[PDB]
RNA sequence: GCUAAACCUAGCCCCAAACCCCACCUUACUACCAAACCUUAGCCAAACCAUUUACAUAAAGUAUAGGCGAUA
RNA sequence: GCUACCUAAGAACAGCUAAAAGAGCACACCCGUCUAUGUAGCAAAAUAGUGGGAAGAUUUAUAGGUAGAGGCGACAAACCUACCGAGCCUGGUGAUAGCUGGUUGUCCAAGAUGAAUCUUAGUUCAACUUUAAAUUUGCCCACAGAACCCAAAUCCCCUU
RNA sequence: CCUCCGCAUAAGCCUGCGUCAGCUGACAAUUAACAGCCCAAUAUCUACAAUCAACCAACAAGUCUUA
RNA sequence: GCCUGUUUACCAAAAACAUCACCUCUAGCAUCACCAGUAUUAGAGGCACCGCCUUCCUUAAAUAGGGAUGGCUCCACGAGGGUUCAGCUG
RNA sequence: UUAAUUUAUUAAUGCAAACACCUGCAUUAAAAAUUUCGGUUGGGGCGACCUCGGAGCAGAACCCAACCUCCGAGCAGUACAUGCUAAGACUUCACCAGUCAAAGCGAACCUUUGAUCCA
């Protein structure tokens, strides 16, 4: 019954975790800054 | 401000409906003259110690009568055992006398039909109760 | 590792580098110097020493200022160094009771002030303290020109200061045109505050505003190398002809 | 203005050092609110005849509200600065 | 939330407007009013509650022809498309308003009382005392705000000086300058009370939904309780 | 107590001890008797006399107090007219 | 005799010194349309917890503060 | 991106019976009554049969909204990314734990059953215990001795 | 012998049984008409459902631009 | 229990929740919900459609079943909980 | 929740402050917030107990439990040296606390409850 909580949709993916939304708020900008400091290859989703 | 606070006491701290408040202010505007605190004590005396509900309070204009008279008659009845505060369930072993029979009537009928005692006894009780209130203060 | 310099000195180091270094010396000194603002929300100690009653000994006393919070609205008004006190209290003023967050805010008024030097009426959100300070200074212009940056604590106040100082330095005829006698009277009244225009230009400018001003001053479209090489060639040919 | 005072004394910092504040040093008691102080008066020198106060050149103690709302804004009065007092003194002695 | 109110149209029109449902949510996206949601899609017909609105470059009392009387999804009262001069507008239809009828809208406070014909709008000063009225303004020219639901009728109780005392359908008196306009008669659809919803589905069509947790305060709904005084604490709840 | 303070890394003194006990340099601790100021009206004269006395502490009590105070409180103090100057040292003590 | 066993430098740690073409904020990496500032709290210690505690050297753990106690 | 509710604009609902139905039977579809199987399973909730609804308060695709003492809830303390009486991640944080568990070479020696305490699962003092040191009696112990009221023994100490 | 199966679109995924030579590597491949990516503005316009829309039946009252 | 519906995703689908109906309380009012609404309205709570008044039988055996504001009235419906005739059957 | 502590925040009022709005200070509410759940005894209840003292258990130095068997107390009367000092001792098994007391000085010629801090 459970396990399939991920129902992929690129629109939701980008609107929820994308670069633009991350930069839309100071908290998201700090998310990006933390990923950059850690050296993540993928800063945003 | 005086009118507003009287009405606010009647509504908030006394839980009288708007219609009940209009009825009170229509039957007996002396409530407005009567100071706060004293009015709240009178209402709570009716509610808790006497076990009366808002409909009956408004119907009998209990707020019209003076607190001293109210106590003088009710405490007399209670100690005589003819009046019993309703229990948590709101019931009593014996039905209580009606507020019209308690306060509206004169001292004669009050002591003859509801209390069935003597006027001299009532005078002694009144003096004793006055002393008790003085000491309590 | 360890930084060569303490992290708290990094701002000063940056001021000693780049465009901030090219900034005028007087402005840099004004930024560097920091003076404690006048006590507003606390009563300062009378003297530096005090006989504490508990043991009757002479003990040093210091004035520790209360942290004041100035909401950005204050920068558009003239609060006479007054601000929000963001602090805490003890319920019923006994330390054995609960500790509660408490914010004290100044009573703000909207008032209209006329500036003689600017010949303009400003509607400014103000405090009774500011009104009293203006009264003690004998006018808005005097208050602005006397009160230092720290005591004034208002970007609007510092902009008014810069405007008045520039007006005085330039002796601008735009102050009451066609009334030179009145203009001279005003300038004489506020003569004591006059300073060089090169300095009045930088009064009350934030660091970023000063940086932008300096960048605009020193921005120049590069000269084509054609002109430079022509000048050099002509100069060399002149030398050869002379020799 | 609200004037406050620390409940907890702050240890001395020194000469050039700055006091180090802690959680307890953010607790205040209101020693006074200046807005509740009794009103004082403003000293002004009148420039034009004004009813029930004066005529011209006479130092007057007026309620701060009046002085700041009517007299000074309208030019009916000027601040009682030493300069204004001197100027009106020459005006008086030149009459 | 990215909520922008649908009530953005600036120019009055006859065309029904596509209105977005709210679900009882604020612009913040949180539920502010419970029990709202779903229901039939509806279109809003802009109602002109200022009955005396003389046309452009025109003035004085004017008449209007009742083009039709229509059901309004957004009201209990039914509305009337009514046309005058070269304009049409929606108004609230009175009880006996019929298509083809003539309606008079005047601002004239005649010295005598004007014969009150159902549907026409006159200043309250011009009405006989005791006439049934609806679509009453609070101020002159404000626009009707009171007595607008189906079948409702206030009464022009009194007229003294420039002030009229009206009895609102809640049987509460209201003071209004006699220059403020009102329309005669009771609002249409007088049988709105007697309508029986019959089933839960019909309310769900009407956009009412069953909703719980309507209070959001700790402990949910809590009826007011009389806090006893120290003397009465002894008798608050006497054990049996 | 604090064996290593957070600012100096030193051992701290329990000031509750300093407010209650006198240390004689030799190693003795003197104290007042508990209740010596309480309800004297109901105490017999002998009990009051016993309570008004300055009393020495146990060996273990003295050791506890020594641990709870630092070496500053365990130094020679040459006060002007110390009433305990004579008591600061022991005499004719065999073991 | 299988599985395995072993290995030594890849680098790292602590100091010192020194102040360190094109594309991309729209669904990023997409050539081109009319707006910031604002007390940390709490864990924890006090054997609970509620005020409180808990974000060069020497003077000195002294003066002081403190449910005058933990402690500072 | 599950789920709860909501917004926008979409879509689906055979056949028969009945007539404009929160109508009947019954497909698709949705659900999950009962039974069996499965129980590291096909499956971190399934399978087979049976069963409820199936033109509605229905089901459902798409995009958007409401965020943690908060949301949402036809209140089951239900749901909010498999573990919600209050999510998850990071940090404070090496939280705290009078509680459980663990605590790694050889060899020798000494070493065992009251008071207070929000205290009896703990601690402090005592007693005991260990080490080192000082100097001088220590234990055993007969005779003598230790109460009136109304037994076994014990205490005390010259000698030894 | 078996199947509410199959083929497409959407969504999702992203080369994931094409060829070749040794699961790995190399080589190849999906070609726009379908679909997406739109609109020059200012204003003024736009009461009259749908249900074969004609009767009939209503209520829950229902995507509606020219100069 | 009126009904169709909802619910403890993953042990409870129910008599619980909702529900038309009814009652009580609160509100006289507009430009971001309620609402582009206005007392025949809106919000909240309670209650429950609706309507009317104030020892025997069953079995052979029966701890089962059925019958001799309040009091009643169950039309229909139900994977609800009990009892039963007849049939059917490993 | 009628447990304790608060009202920071809102809502009302009141008082000042500026001449509807706003600041400060009080009061009352609403809403909440923080925190706690003593110990020993008692299976068919509806509690009892918690400190001190006397008697038995515990017969004869001291010491000895219990949900053990019984009893009693939270002071009074007296005087107002019932003052001050001080050798030496006892001690409720620790400490805290509690007792007795020669000599001396001074008047005269006594028989139970509780610490610290804080006021
Ligand atoms: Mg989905
Ligand atoms: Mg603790
Ligand atoms: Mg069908
Ligand atoms: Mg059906
Ligand atoms: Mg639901
Ligand atoms: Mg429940
Ligand atoms: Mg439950
Ligand atoms: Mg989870
Ligand atoms: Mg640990
Ligand atoms: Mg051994
Ligand atoms: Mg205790
Ligand atoms: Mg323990
Ligand atoms: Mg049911
Ligand atoms: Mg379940
Ligand atoms: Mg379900
Ligand atoms: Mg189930
Ligand atoms: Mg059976
Ligand atoms: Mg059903
Ligand atoms: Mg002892």
């Amino acid at each position: 019954a459970r396990g399939n909580e991920y129902q992929p949709s690129n629109i939701k993916r980008k609107n929820k975790h994308g670069w633009v939304r991350r930069l839309s708020t100071p908290a998201g900008v700090q998310v990006i800054l933390r990923r950059m400091l850690k050296g993540r290859k993928s800063l945003s989703h | 401000q005086d009118i507003n606070d009287t009405v606010r006491l009647l509504k908030e701290k006394c839980l009288f409906t708007v219609q009940q408040v209009t009825k009170i202010l229509h039957s007996c505007p002396s409530v407005l003259r009567e100071d706060l605190g004293q009015l709240e004590y009178k209402f709570q005396y009716a509610y808790f110690r006497m076990g009366i509900k808002h409909p009956d309070i408004v119907k009998s204009e209990y707020l019209q009568y003076s607190l001293t008279k109210i106590k003088q008659r009710h405490i007399y009845l209670e100690r005589l055992g003819r009046y019993q505060t309703p229990d948590k369930k709101g019931q009593t072993q014996i039905p209580n006398p009606l507020l019209k029979d308690i306060l509206r009537v004169s001292e004669a009928e009050f002591l003859a039909r509801t209390a069935c005692t003597s006027v001299e006894e009532f005078q002694v009780f009144k003096k004793l109760l006055a002393r008790e209130e003085e000491e309590s203060e | 590792p360890l930084h060569k310099y303490p992290v708290w000195l990094w701002k000063r180091l940056q001021l000693r580098e780049g465009i901030c270094s090219r900034l005028p010396g007087h402005y840099l000194r004004s930024l560097e110097e920091e003076r404690t603002p006048t006590p507003v929300h606390y009563r300062p100690h009378g003297a530096k020493f005090k006989i504490n009653p508990k043991n009757g000994q002479r003990e040093r006393v210091e004035d520790v200022p209360i942290p004041i919070y100035f909401p950005p609205e204050s920068q558009r008004g003239l609060w006479g160094g007054e601000g929000w006190i963001l602090g805490q209290i003890y319920a019923n003023n006994d330390k054995l009771s609960k500790r509660l967050k408490k914010v004290w805010k100044p009573q703000l008024f909207e008032r209209e002030f006329y500036s003689e030097i600017l010949d303009k009426k400003f509607t400014v959100t103000v405090t009774m303290r500011t009104l009293d300070l203006i009264d003690e200074a004998y006018g808005l212009d005097f208050y602005i020109l006397k009160t230092p940056k720290e005591d004034l604590c208002s970007k609007f106040g510092m902009d008014l200061k810069r405007g008045m100082l520039l007006r005085l330095a330039r002796q601008d005829p735009q102050l009451h045109p066609e009334d030179p006698e009145r203009r001279a009277a005003i300038y004489d009244k506020y003569k004591e505050f006059a300073i060089p225009e090169e300095e009045a230009e930088w009064v009350g400018l934030t660091l970023e505003e000063a940086i932008e001003k300096q960048r605009l001053l020193e921005e120049k479209d590069p000269v084509p190398l054609f002109k430079i090489y022509v000048a050099e060639l002509i100069q060399q040919l002149q030398q050869q002809a002379l020799s | 203005t609200v004037i406050v005072e620390r409940w907890w004394k702050v240890p001395l910092a020194g000469e050039g050092r700055k006091p180090r504040l802690h959680r307890r040093h953010r607790v205040y008691k209101l020693v006074e609110d200046t807005k509740h102080r009794p009103k004082e008066n403003l000293e002004l020198i009148l420039t034009q005849s004004v009813e029930n106060v004066g005529v011209r050149g006479d130092l007057v103690s007026v309620k701060k509200s009046l002085g700041r709302n009517r007299l000074l804004p309208q030019g009916l009065a000027v601040y009682a600065s030493p300069e204004n007092k001197k100027l009106f003194e020459e005006e008086k002695l030149l009459r | 939330a990215n909520f922008v109110s649908w009530k953005s149209r600036t120019k009055y029109t006859i065309t029904p407007v596509k209105m977005r449902k709210s679900g009882g949510r604020d612009h913040t996206g949180r539920i502010r009013v419970h029990g709202i949601g779903g229901g039939h899609k509806q279109r809003y017909r802009m109602i002109d509650f200022l009955r005396f609105r003389p046309e452009e470059t025109k003035s004085g009392p004017f008449e209007e022809k009742v083009i039709q009387v229509r059901y309004d999804p957004c009201r209990s009262a039914d509305i009337a498309l009514v046309a005058g001069g070269s304009r049409k507008r929606w108004i609230i239809a009175t009880e006996n308003m019929q298509a083809g009828d003539t309606i008079l809208n005047s601002n004239h406070i005649g010295r005598m009382a004007v014969a009150a014909r159902e549907g026409d709008a006159h200043p309250l000063g011009a009405l006989p005392v005791g006439t049934l009225i609806n679509n009453v303004e609070s101020e002159p020219g404000r626009g009707a705000q009171y007595i607008r639901a189906a079948g409702t009728c206030g009464v022009l109780l009194r007229k003294v000086n420039g002030t009229a005392i009206i009895q609102l359908p809640s049987k509460r008196q209201m003071q209004v300058l006699e220059t403020c306009v009102a329309t005669v008669g009771r609002v249409s659809n007088v049988d709105h009370n007697k309508r029986v919803i019959g089933k839960a589905g019909r309310n769900r069509w009407l956009g009412k939904r069953p909703n719980s947790g309507r209070w959001h305060r700790k402990g949910g709904w809590a009826g007011r309780k009389i806090r006893p005084l120290p003397p009465m604490k002894s008798y608050v709840k006497l054990p049996s | 107590l604090t064996y290593f303070s957070a600012r100096k890394g030193k051992r701290k003194t329990v000031k509750a001890v300093i407010d209650r006990f006198l240390r004689l340099h030799c190693g003795l601790w003197v104290r007042r008797k508990a209740g010596y100021k309480k309800k004297l009206w109901k105490k017999t004269p002998a009990r009051k006399k016993r309570l008004r006395e300055f009393v020495f502490c146990n060996k273990t009590q003295s050791k506890l107090l020594d641990k709870m105070t630092t070496s500053f409180w365990k130094r020679r103090n040459w006060y002007v007219d110390d009433p305990y100057q004579k008591y600061h040292d022991r005499t004719n003590l065999k073991v």
